[PDB]
């Protein structure tokens, strides 16, 4: 039911996170988000090294338990 | 609950 997503930031900044298999992730980016004060786009969630679909779901990362996810603030050239 | 669900609680070492 339940899977464990550490979701580990930039800055010693670590939380565990509980989702079903059923709900999609769009949901967990959203209580990050909250329960970190910044929005939904300043950041980017990767897993398997590959970037992270707002759509996704264990449906279709087949993530087991413990598993890990990057969280990477956004930036671009200059 | 009925629809979606997520619980997150850290616990800091």
């Amino acid at each position: 039911e339940y899977i464990k997503l550490k979701v580990i930031g930039q800055d010693s900044s670590e939380i565990h996170f509980k989702v079903k298999m059923t709900t999609h992730l769009k949901k967990l980016k959203e209580s990050y988000c909250q329960r970190q004060g910044v929005p939904m786009n300043s950041l980017r969630f990767l897993f398997e090294g590959q970037r992270i679909a707002d759509n996704h779901t264990p449906k279709e990362l087949g993530m087991e338990e413990e598993d890990v996810i990057e969280v990477y603030q956004e930036q671009t050239g200059g | 609950d009925n629809e979606i669900e997520v619980i997150i609680v850290w616990e800091k070492k």
